[PDB]
């Protein structure tokens, strides 16, 4: 049970970003905002819909319209780059939080993945075992999804992908794991990892 | 009564039930 | 000033029972609601419950009822999540956060959060890696070494005993279904280079004491 935010919001230091979170209980309920930046606790940014903590800079606000609450940052600045949740309680099921959204302020243009997929190595496939590995970098902002095909079929099972991490050029890098058994992986006649981000895929595709 | 247990989330009254 | 302090990262098997704290000073611990809220790795924020610590009075997310309760010492102003029969799928970030008060009552806000205690639940023990070799199939080749199946982390690798820096990247580990960690490092090298130039990842695992350098051939 979450409320409804967009994934994801990029604007250039100076813009504004206005990030919305909309749910059936808001129309009558307080509404909260988080920031949580990488690797750190969730903060306090907005609370009873337009009011701010003690601390909280003034180019941070929001609002409310109906089912719809706004927090808007103006002037946005580097250090503003965060996760955002908003929040409110249901009467009866508690505390529910929107599903966040990953503001980017952005330093650099928009750079879509590079992806290099191995395939089981010899060594491993000799140790009864197979893994293809996609190996993500270089993209910006550091959000992708990825999906993986055994020939032209979704495979879900034997899938594990890691969080964004930033690299050195601040540009974001991830990677995932298919395991498969030698067995599955030399009966297809190709498995394909794609990468999606920011509505663009960039595919790899490898033969046993 | 702890008025504090009383968890109020919007205008009025509107409490969540503990 | 209100600060929340959660206690240090727990790394457990399944079936282990946990308690994790928070402890609250700088304001009157027994007043203010503390709720438990889940974050699992690139996730978002999901609320467990609260605890009123001046009674221990508890209200759950009742998704979640039957795996955790929450209690309070107020002699040490700490509040606890338990569980008594982890799961693999308990790993997380956990955070308290202090519910703020509004007019008369408590409010609708958390306006303090603790820094998160990272739980780990896997049924593995220390374990090393099996490094297998990810071969250059240009003018540019990447190559690289699959680091699987260890346990806990970290892994450092490098290459060429450290003399070869530019065009490595070393990803950050996926922890597997299976209780496991992998991690992959790959550096990309002149085409012309492969017949000639040797390439060795050298991996180490201090935990498991297993330190290896893996020579990756065409
Ligand atoms: C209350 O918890 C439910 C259950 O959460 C899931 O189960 C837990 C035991 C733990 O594994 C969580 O990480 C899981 O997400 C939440 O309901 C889930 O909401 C997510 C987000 O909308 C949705 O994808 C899942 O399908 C939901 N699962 C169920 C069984 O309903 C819920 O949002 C929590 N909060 C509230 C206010 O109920
Ligand atoms: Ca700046």
């Amino acid at each position: 049970y979450e409320l409804t935010q967009p994934p994801s919001v990029s604007v250039s230091p100076g813009q504004t970003a206005s990030i919305t979170c909309s749910g059936d209980i808001l129309g009558d309920k307080y509404v909260s905002w988080y920031q949580q930046k990488s690797g750190q606790s969730p903060l306090l940014v907005i609370y009873e819909d337009t009011k701010r903590p003690s601390g909280i800079p003034d180019r941070f606000s929001g609002s409310k319209s109906g089912n719809t609450a706004t927090l808007t940052i103006s002037g946005t600045q580097a250090m503003d780059e965060a996760d955002y949740y908003c929040q409110a309680w249901d009467s009866t099921l508690g505390v529910v939080f929107g599903g966040g959204t990953k503001v980017t302020v952005l330093g650099q243009p928009k750079a879509a993945p590079s992806v290099t997929l191995f395939p089981p190595s010899s060594e491993e496939l000799q140790a009864n075992k197979a893994t293809l590995v996609c190996l993500i970098s270089d993209f910006y902002p550091g959000a992708v999804t990825v999906a993986w095909k055994a020939d032209s079929s979704p495979v879900k099972a034997g899938v594990e992908t890691t969080t964004p991490s930033k690299q050195s050029n601040n540009k974001y890098a991830a990677s995932s794991y298919l395991s498969l058994t030698p067995e599955q992986w030399k009966s297809h006649k190709s498995y394909s990892c794609q990468v999606t981000h920011e509505g663009s895929t960039v595919e790899k595709t490898v033969a046993p | 009564y702890n008025k504090r247990k009383r968890i109020h989330i919007g205008p009025g009254r509107a409490f969540y039930t503990t | 000033q209100v600060q929340l302090v959660q206690s240090a990262a727990e790394v457990k098997k399944p079936g282990e029972a946990l308690k994790i704290s928070c402890k609250g000073s700088g304001y009157s611990f027994s007043n203010y609601w503390i709720a438990w809220v889940r974050q699992m790795p690139g996730k978002g924020l999901e609320w467990m419950g609260i605890v009123y610590p001046d009674d221990s009075d508890s209200s759950y997310n009742s998704s979640f009822q039957g795996q955790i309760t929450f209690s309070a010492d107020k002699s040490i102003s700490t509040a606890y999540l338990h569980w008594t029969s982890l799961q693999a799928s308990d790993t997380a970030m956990y955070y308290c956060a202090r519910l703020g008060f509004e007019g008369d009552y408590s409010g609708s806000f958390f306006d303090y959060w603790g820094q998160g205690t990272l739980l780990i639940v896997s049924s593995a023990s220390t374990k090393g890696p099996s490094v297998f070799p990810l071969a250059p199939s240009g003018g540019t080749a990447a190559l690289g070494c699959l680091v699987k199946d260890y346990f806990p982390e970290p892994v450092t690798v490098s290459w060429n005993s450290g003399a070869l820096t530019s065009g490595v990247h070393t990803f950050p580990a996926v922890l597997q279904s299976s209780g496991l960690y992998s991690l992959s490092s790959v550096v990309t090298v002149p085409s012309s280079s492969l017949g000639t130039q040797t390439y060795i990842c050298n991996v180490n695992h201090k935990p498991s004491n297993t330190k290896v350098d893996k020579k990756v051939e065409p």
